[PDB]
């Protein structure tokens, strides 16, 4: 419909986790992730989170995982399985749809799914506050915050990628 | 909405357009990391316009800058410790 | 309503990339002392259309080697997110008005470089293989320079709404204040948008056609076509950055006719700039890159982040 | 002296990028410091009502605050207008 | 010569006509005679549903003024 | 409590789960690792930005930037082992039987 | 299972080199034309 | 007779070495490659129409 | 009627096809420099499509410039069978076309003919460059006496 267009992508977001937590060719992984990846900034877009959101696009999908399966080029066998290949990536795969529909179903029925958390089978817009936010978008106004209050944090971060400059070269470097 | 009919649009015609052309007729690594790296730490960054507006941007002086250095020093670690000469 | 103003944006944008083609041919022939196509329709204004057609009526080739899956969502992948990518671009009023529409542009600018890595892939050859392998490892090292020059400009803007960009850009154009920054910029278009000093891939001799080295006509349109695409918009996008109008509220048909002729002629630099450098070797582009571009981009940072504050000089967002 | 002096020459005779980035950031890093706007920045900085002037309580002892908005007592900020 | 790539260039300066006339006299017509109200910020959102909700027809863009009061 | 953020719990679980079974390449291990700190990235927004905590909008950018720094030092570690053994599969690595 | 290496160096395995021998010539107008060559390169350096 | 070709001596002083700094980080070399081309647009073609034109012997 | 759509569209796709061909260079000789002179602007060829795109995969016609030896028999050959169709090849020169000047010789086959399916011959030592262009031209033509559509019609 459109009222559940959250769980919508959130559905798609679990199955797209089923495609790379299932183990496939890493460059097949990567792909079921990149589409995970896709969705979930969606599902924050529609919270609001617009800058946070676009880094899942930016520094991670068109960032980390670029890199990722850049790595997998490069390297891994000559023989890249196919996602249907071994049964037990499709048996993965079927085993991760089972999942997702049992609660599913018993989400919109009955409502009352305690699987460890007890979690009450709602619309998503149920949840959503109300108020005007003035002038100032929340999400940016919090992360900008980073150089007014986040003093401590930025002192370590930055040192600790310093560091990581220094341990991936030190690790590369084959004494 | 207008955004997700913007780019179903897209795809569409693409894929129109696609099936009608298909029915009718360690240095690689280091320069990836070295990416990676400098990609997250340039994600810092990036709130700087509006953090730019704090009403404490003294503060924000003293540690937006501290970052860029970072992106300096740790380039220049990498550059005097070979780096980006990269293996050849 | 609005569906009909969505095939007014994409589909003009189409049908100049399929004439791009001709200029690509003629303009550099009117350089290269040669004519250019003019043969086939008055003035070649009919040979990107025979240029069309054939790779939409030649044989689309499979080799057995490609994975007909890859082999098919890469060119969509691609030619796509060119025609999305359009549609927060402020011409007058934007048709989308994300306040973040500057992250917007580039965070699939960065996706694009997942169609050329899966293509590469998908074609399963040594050669072609190590081409793409090297060639997305070059558009990875200009996104961080392109991130930073981006940070720096719409520092002394504002927030990163692109309809913005034409109200701090009022008086004076953005390029006299940021002209450093405005060549560190154009280089950088010139290497993400795959062309000479950085053709690379597509250069008919340095990886013979890169991510078309088995890559041939039929799918190969939207392959092709994409990279053109990328090139009248990433010089739009310095147009509006650089060298941004006027808007009269009453009278939208200034800024169409002024962008749309700014936007043309660095267009005509940007096929002008093939047809008088040679290309970057691989480590040429490193060098380039990490050692002389990437240290002058952050000392700019510096210094574009200061000014502001130096003169009392920050920005409304709002 | 003579050895920095040529030094700096030969820098900028084979590395020219070099001592354009760090003569740009050693300058970016220290304007900042004795600027005479900075205070300024900050001045308008707080100017700017993002959130609303809630009122006071009126219990007397107080002349500074403004019983009307157009009063005179209170802040202004004739200085943001000429500047 | 060199006035024979005038007549490729000018064709494209039509086609990206097309897209600053369109999106600009389109808002025109979906605002009647005017542009599509910005919303960058929530205070700009729900201007819009004041307006659109004391318009009667349930459009913004439609505006009552002195006329409508008393 | 919101079917969405069982979704995403459920996504750490199923990401927790390969993870840990293995199948034979430790890129996959990696991109298992990779949906561990994705999930917790949304989740994190989610409930954030639901409840307007301006702050805590700190940590979704503080937590990816470091879980990124696992990828900075697995990556690195795959190629050598790839380097050595040739396949970075994880059966290969069993050097330290004893 | 046999006892570690007493300097804990365990053995280095043969060679795991990707030198590609590259065949440049009779497809390339970069070869000028009938340029077959034969060559050996650690990915970029021969 | 004989000549060398790259027997050029670049001079240290400070006027010389500002040209150079100045042609490195402001590309001059490579805009009078701009130009050179650019000037040999506006230049007539040399272009034989064939049939109707045809080259000479 | 039925027969004038077949021909609309069997003269668009002809119009398009002899139009726009983009040759693939397989100049061996001195047959190669002459075509090659045909690039210069004195009988520019890209005033009509043939242009700069080479990347043998989109090519629609094959140039077969020099001679033509026997070590290069199997790799020549190979080129044209991933040259997808509509392929046609161009037998440039006397050498190419049937040995030529080295006719009684051990490292030359006589002719393109006995590798590739020839369809059109230049004749020259080496072919002017123009005749050349000529030769492309009544290739051109020859193209657009092709009936495609209307011989699948007749089916
Ligand atoms: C108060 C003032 C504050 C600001 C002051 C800032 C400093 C003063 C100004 C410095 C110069 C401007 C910034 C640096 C620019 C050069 C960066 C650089 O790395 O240069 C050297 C670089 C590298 O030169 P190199 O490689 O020979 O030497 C570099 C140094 N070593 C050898 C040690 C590495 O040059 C280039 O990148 C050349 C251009 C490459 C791309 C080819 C196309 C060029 C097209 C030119 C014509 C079109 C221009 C269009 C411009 C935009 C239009 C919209
Ligand atoms: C109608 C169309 C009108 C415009 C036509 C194109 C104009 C631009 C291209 C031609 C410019 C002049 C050509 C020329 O004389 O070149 C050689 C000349 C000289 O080249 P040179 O390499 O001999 O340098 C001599 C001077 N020293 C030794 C000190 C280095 O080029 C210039 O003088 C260029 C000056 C401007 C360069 C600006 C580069 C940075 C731009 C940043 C963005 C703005
Ligand atoms: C005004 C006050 C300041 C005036 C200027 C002072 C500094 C002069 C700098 C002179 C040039 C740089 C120093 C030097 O000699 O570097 C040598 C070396 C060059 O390396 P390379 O080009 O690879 O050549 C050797 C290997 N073949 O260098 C290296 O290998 C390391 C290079 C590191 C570059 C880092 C660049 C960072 C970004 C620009 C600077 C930003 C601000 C930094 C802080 C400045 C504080 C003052
Ligand atoms: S036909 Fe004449 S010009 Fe051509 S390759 Fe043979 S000898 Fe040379």
């Amino acid at each position: 419909m459109t009222m559940y267009i959250a769980f919508i992508l959130s559905t798609i977001f679990v199955i797209g986790f089923v495609g790379f937590s299932s183990k496939p060719s890493p460059i097949y992984g990567g792909l079921g992730l990149i589409v995970s990846g896709g969705v979930g900034c969606g599902i924050v877009l529609n919270f609001g989170g617009s800058f946070l959101g676009l880094m899942v696009f930016l520094i991670y999908l068109g960032g980390m995982l670029v890199v990722f399966g850049y790595t997998t080029a490069m390297a891994t066998e000559m023989y890249p399985e196919v996602w249907v290949s071994n049964k037990t990536v499709f048996g993965a795969f079927v085993s991760g749809l089972m999942m997702e529909f049992c609660m599913v179903y018993y989400a919109l029925k009955e409502e009352e799914v305690e699987i460890i958390f007890k979690f009450n089978g709602l619309g998503d817009w149920v949840i959503y506050d109300t108020g005007d936010s003035g002038f100032f978008s929340e999400e940016a106004m919090g992360i900008a915050a980073l150089y007014s209050y986040g003093t401590w944090l930025v002192i370590v971060t930055g040192w600790s990628l310093l560091i990581g400059v220094v341990v991936i070269m030190e690790i590369t470097r084959g004494n | 909405m207008n955004i997700m009919l913007t780019l179903l649009t897209n795809v569409t015609l693409a894929s129109l357009l696609v099936l009608i052309a298909f029915w009718l007729p360690m240095k690689f690594f280091l320069v990836a990391i070295t990416f990676l790296l400098f990609d997250l730490e340039i994600a810092l960054l990036l709130p700087l316009p509006w953090a730019s507006q704090t009403n404490n941007l003294k503060t924000m002086l003293t540690m937006a800058l501290f970052l860029l250095i970072l992106l300096a020093a740790s380039l220049a670690y990498e550059w005097t410790q070979k780096g980006l000469e990269w293996a050849e | 309503m609005f569906m009909i103003n969505i095939l007014s944006l994409i589909i003009p944008i189409l049908l100049a990339v399929a004439f791009l083609t001709l200029v690509e041919r003629k303009v550099l022939g009117y350089m290269q002392l040669r004519k250019g196509p003019n043969v086939v329709g008055p003035y070649g204004l009919l040979q990107p259309i025979a240029d069309a057609l054939k790779l939409v009526t030649k044989e689309p080739l499979r080799p057995g080697t490609s994975s007909i899956s890859m082999f098919i969502i890469a060119p969509i992948l691609g030619l796509s997110l060119a025609l999305t990518m359009w549609v927060p671009l402020p011409m007058p009023y934007p048709l989308i008005n994300m306040n973040l529409g500057v992250l917007f542009m580039l965070a699939m600018s960065s996706l694009a470089v997942y169609s050329i890595l899966w293509s590469g892939w998908a074609s399963n050859s040594k050669y072609a293989l190590i081409g793409a392998l090297r060639a997305v490892a070059q558009t990875i090292s200009y996104e961080v320079t392109l991130a930073i020059i981006l940070l720096s400009v719409l520092l002394m803007n504002g927030s990163y709404t692109l309809s913005t960009l034409i109200t701090t850009q009022e008086h004076i154009w953005m390029i006299f204040t940021s002209w450093p920054l405005a060549m560190m910029w154009f280089i950088s278009t010139l290497a993400e948008t795959n062309r000479a000093p950085f053709d690379l891939t597509e250069g008919e001799s340095e990886l013979v056609s890169g991510f078309n080295v088995e890559y041939a006509a039929g799918p190969f349109a939207m392959f092709f076509m994409a990279e053109y695409a990328n090139i009248i918009m990433m010089n739009a996008f310095t147009a509006i950055l650089f060298l941004g109008a006027s808007h009269d509220p009453h009278t939208p048909e200034l800024y169409t006719i002024n962008f749309v002729l700014k936007t043309l002629a660095l267009t005509i630099t940007f096929l002008w700039i093939r047809a008088s450098y040679p290309r970057f070797r691989y480590d040429q582009l490193m060098h380039l890159l990490w050692k002389s571009f990437l240290p002058l981009t952050l000392a700019l940072c510096m210094w574009h982040i200061s000014l502001p504050i130096m003169t009392a000089s920050i920005p409304p967002q709002s | 002296a003579g050895r920095i002096a040529s030094f700096l020459k030969n820098a900028w005779a084979k590395e020219p990028v070099l001592v354009a980035s760090f003569a740009i950031g050693g300058l970016a890093i220290i304007l900042p410091s004795l600027s005479p706007y900075t205070n300024y920045a900050i001045r308008i900085n707080r100017a700017t009502p993002y959130n609303y002037p809630v009122p006071l309580r009126d219990d007397g002892n107080m002349p500074d605050v403004p019983s009307h908005p157009q009063d005179p007592q209170g802040p202004s900020l004739e200085w943001l207008k000429n500047l | 010569m060199w006035f024979e790539i005038l007549p490729g260039i000018a064709v494209m300066a039509a086609c990206l006509f097309i897209p600053g006339m369109a999106t600009a006299h389109i808002h025109k017509f979906t605002n009647g005679g005017k542009e599509k109200r910005v919303a960058h910020f929530s205070y700009q959102w729900n201007l819009m549903e004041r307006d659109r909700c004391i318009s009667g027809v349930n459009r913004y863009h439609v505006t009552k003024g002195l006329e409508n009061i008393d | 409590m919101p079917l969405v953020y069982m979704n995403i719990i459920m996504a750490f679980a199923i990401a927790l789960a390969g993870l840990l079974m293995y199948r034979s390449h430790l890129m996959s291990s990696l991109l298992c690792l990779e949906g561990m700190m994705l999930s917790l990235f949304i989740m994190s927004t989610l409930i954030i930005l639901n409840t307007h905590f301006t702050l805590a909008n700190m940590m979704p950018i503080i937590l990816l930037v470091f879980a990124a720094c696992e990828a900075a030092l697995g990556l690195s570690l795959l190629v050598m082992v790839s380097n050595t053994y040739g396949t970075d599969y994880v059966q290969n690595l069993n050097l330290l039987q004893c | 299972w046999k006892p570690p290496p007493w300097n804990d160096v365990d053995p280095p395995k043969d060679t795991l080199v990707s030198n590609l021998t590259l065949n440049f010539g009779p497809q390339h107008p970069a070869a000028h034309g009938v340029l077959r060559l034969v060559m050996e390169l650690s990915g970029e350096m021969v | 007779t004989y000549k060398f070709v790259n027997m050029r001596e670049p001079s240290m002083d400070m006027k010389s070495v500002t040209d150079r700094a100045a042609q490195t980080l402001l590309w001059t070399e490579l805009v009078r490659g701009l130009g050179m081309t650019l000037s040999y647009l506006f230049r007539e073609p040399a272009t034989i129409n064939y049939p109707f034109e045809k080259g000479p012997l | 009627r039925g027969e004038y759509v077949v021909a609309k569209l069997d003269d668009l796709v002809n119009w398009a096809r002899r139009s726009s061909l983009w040759p693939m260079t397989f100049g061996l000789a001195c047959c190669a420099v002459e075509m090659m002179h045909m690039a210069a602007p004195r009988y520019d060829m890209d005033r009509f499509g043939v242009v700069f795109r080479a990347s043998p995969r989109q090519s629609d016609v094959m140039i077969v410039a020099g001679t033509l030896t026997n070590k290069m028999a199997p790799a020549l050959r190979k080129v044209y069978d991933q040259m997808p169709e509509p392929r046609y090849v161009v037998s440039m020169g006397s050498c190419a076309n049937g040995g030529g000047y080295y006719h009684y010789s051990y490292s030359v086959v006589r002719g393109c003919d006995r590798i590739v399916p020839v369809d059109i011959y230049v004749p020259g030592c080496p072919p002017t460059a123009e005749a050349l262009l000529y030769g492309i031209l009544q290739l051109q033509r020859k193209i657009k006496r092709e009936k495609r559509l209307r011989i699948w019609y007749r089916r």
